[PDB]
């Protein structure tokens, strides 16, 4: 990669979802949900194998 | 709760028979998925919605209106926009990201080599340039 | 002399060329839905597909 | 053996037989524009012109 | 890569500094300051050739 | 996870991840009589015998 970017889980200014759904992105990656999400809609749907 | 989003695959897209369906069951999608995941981790119901003007989020040069999923987080058109919007220093003045759950970047696509017709004096190849001349010397 | 069969699940995966599939309403469809195996769940979504 | 002839951001800066682009509007185009890397700022000298 | 993680700057819970020291990250980020510094401290200064 | 629940990290300011490390492999030079290496040099002295 040329350079490095990151998507995020946006929300309002000051919402008390914020801390949470921040805690649960970092869950989700350090259980390792997030990289089988992507494998999942990468390649094993994926139709060139 | 509504969970704003973008139809953009794989992140949203629709069934296969998606006219038959009502709700989030319409859907499917990394981002379907995310956004389950993160309502159950933090135990909310939440409706899946696709932003009008399907733009992820602008600031208006001249009416200083944002537009799109950063348009409805701004104005309290939305609780939550799952969807890939990328954290920029200008969304993240107006609203709060969490920390990147998929990092990309610029990449290079080419399209994949493929077997060249033989060059009319090929078959040379198997020896290099230099061998041959030598070979004559 | 380098030619292989196919002798495996992991074998009909990985490629794209042959296709496969499994009596409609069947034992194996159920098995092949609850799959937690990264081989069979990625069979499961190319039939599925 | 099928050997691309592209492997990084430096053999598209060196060779001209191959063009690249990005789209006419969007953060690659701005970020190239705005690049103060040799390389990159090379590669937008190329495509501008 | 067999995970993806992240280095960033931490401060005290509730500290002054946290939105300015991520505002200034994020403009780095943008400005190409941070691949800049990593470039120079990597291959700048690298002895491999 | 852990460490985001006592203090405030800003934006990833580098991305990383787990990687592999080999020693480099060794650049293949030919010997100079390297044509003999097919056969054994007991069939080149045999031969000659």
């Amino acid at each position: 990669n040329l350079d490095s970017k990151g998507y995020g889980v946006a929300t309002p200014k000051g919402s008390a979802l914020g801390t949470p759904v921040n805690l649960a992105v970092l869950k989700l990656s350090e259980q390792g949900i997030l990289d089988k999400l992507k494998n999942k809609w990468w390649y094993d749907k994926g139709e060139c194998g | 709760i509504v969970v704003t989003t973008i139809l953009e695959s794989p992140y949203v897209m629709y069934k296969k028979n998606h006219e038959q369906l009502e709700g989030n069951e319409r859907y499917e999608g990394y981002c379907v998925d995310l956004a389950y995941e993160i309502a159950k981790h933090v135990g909310i119901k939440y409706k899946l919605s696709i932003v009008g003007d399907g733009k992820y989020g602008a600031r208006d040069p001249e009416t200083k209106i944002w537009n799109g999923m950063v348009g409805e987080l701004v104005y309290g058109r939305a609780d939550i926009a799952v969807a890939p919007l990328t954290i920029t220093l200008v969304r993240e003045e107006v609203i709060d990201f969490s920390k990147p759950f998929m990092s990309l970047g610029i990449s290079i696509m080419i399209k994949k080599p493929q077997k060249s017709k033989p060059g009319v004096f090929s078959f040379l190849d198997p020896l290099a340039y230099e061998i041959w001349m030598c070979i004559v010397f | 002399r380098m030619v292989s069969p196919i002798e495996s699940a992991e074998d009909l995966a990985k490629q794209t060329e042959i296709a496969y599939g499994t009596l409609d309403s069947g034992s194996t469809k159920e098995f092949f839905r609850r799959s937690k195996i990264a081989v069979y769940e990625k069979m499961w979504s190319y039939m599925k597909s």
